[PDB]
């Protein structure tokens, strides 16, 4: 039951961090084109993935 | 039942309350740039 | 087993919720390089009255 | 007296801790005045309002380079 | 930060602009060597 | 007397409902007390008095910071009043003497 605890909390901090990679997705889609210049989200994202 | 939306709206409120204080603390700070 | 207007609170806060947040999100939106530029141009333009003043 | 009027009581809501120390935190006190901020729209009205005010700081750094533009020639 | 000495030098040549006393003749722009001379002839001035 | 007993409602709906009359009570206390924190929704406490309405104004909201303003240094002899009008500065500026002679009329 112990083991099955670590991996629990270990899965909820994995899941929530993909909530907040999903809400970077929803921000740039509801970004205006003539701002979505500003928002360096994205490229913070993928240097952060490689 | 809705014991479970109260808890998500905890955590989702635990959440707004930190962006709304930082988004607050930014808007003092741009109040007094503009002036 | 609630009474249903209880209900439709709950789903009256599923909207208001997501109102928040959308404006949250709004104002995760904006930057401030336009009102920096204000600072920038603040500088060059005192030194290119001191040129002219000087002049 | 229509300052100290209107700082004797906290706004709808404002905690009264709060309400005394934006008076303290308060930069300028002959200029400015504390004023609350009241969910998200609020900020957004602010944002939106500094948005507006920063072209309006702009449109007169324009035509302060048009005024510097007389003066060097 | 990135705001050299450009700033400084237009304020100096103020400095010297606006005691200048209006020759007839521009002035010399010395060298190093001339300004260490200058320096040290002006100081041998001043402690008399 | 309206205050007092607004409060005493709010305290009520806050810590000891008596709407549903067992454990679901104190479901209730957290479904208020989180409508109070958001500032929306109701506070339903009891089956013999109106429900505690929540809005942003209320004290418990935690969507509340104070921030900065500045005040006005014309004086009422420089006559300034303002108006906003549903209107882009475009077309106040091209209608502005058909305004001024509206405003006129607005003054008889």
């Amino acid at each position: 039951i112990q083991r099955n605890t670590l991996n629990i909390d270990k899965l909820k901090i994995e899941t929530a961090q993909e909530l907040k990679n999903a809400e970077i997705a929803l921000r740039t889609q509801k970004t205006p084109p003539g701002l979505q210049h500003e928002y360096a989200a994205p490229a913070d994202y993928f240097r952060i993935l490689v | 039942q809705l014991e479970s939306l109260i808890n998500k709206w905890s955590l989702e409120l635990e959440d707004q309350e930190r962006h709304f204080l930082q988004q607050a603390t930014q808007v003092n700070a741009w109040d007094r740039t503009l002036i | 087993n609630l009474p249903p207007v209880i209900c439709q609170d709950v789903e009256n806060l599923q909207k208001f919720v997501k109102e928040q947040k959308q404006v949250q999100e709004e104002i995760s939106r904006m930057s401030s390089k336009a009102m920096l530029k204000v600072q920038e141009d603040i500088k060059a333009l005192k030194q290119l009255l001191s040129l002219a003043a000087n002049g | 007296a229509q300052i100290k009027q209107l700082l004797q009581n906290p706004p709808a809501g404002v905690d009264p801790i709060i309400w005394e120390q934006a008076k303290v935190d308060n930069p300028d006190s002959e200029k400015l005045i504390p004023v609350p901020m009241v969910g998200f729209k609020e900020l957004l009205r602010r944002l939106k309002v500094q948005d507006q005010m920063t072209k309006q700081h702009q449109t007169r750094l324009d035509i302060i380079s048009e005024d510097i533009s007389e003066l060097q020639k | 930060d990135t705001e050299g000495f450009g700033e400084l030098l237009q304020q100096a040549e103020q400095l010297a602009a606006e005691t200048e006393g209006i020759s007839e003749l521009p002035h010399v722009e010395r060298n190093l060597q001339e300004i260490q001379q200058a320096g040290e002839r002006l100081r041998s001035r001043t402690l008399t | 007397p309206t205050q007092s007993n607004q409060l005493i409602n709010t305290a009520s709906a806050l810590s000891a409902p008596t709407l549903l009359g067992d454990e679901r009570d104190a479901i209730l206390a957290k479904w208020n007390q989180l409508q109070a924190f958001w500032g929306t929704g109701k506070g339903y406490f009891n089956n013999n008095i109106p429900p505690v309405e929540f809005t942003q104004e209320n004290p418990f909201c935690r969507f509340k910071a104070v921030g900065y303003s500045c005040m006005p240094s014309n004086k009422d002899e420089d006559g300034l009043v303002v108006l906003v009008f549903n209107k882009k500065e475009t077309e106040i500026r091209s209608q502005q003497q058909q305004l001024v002679e509206s405003l006129h009329k607005v003054l008889g």
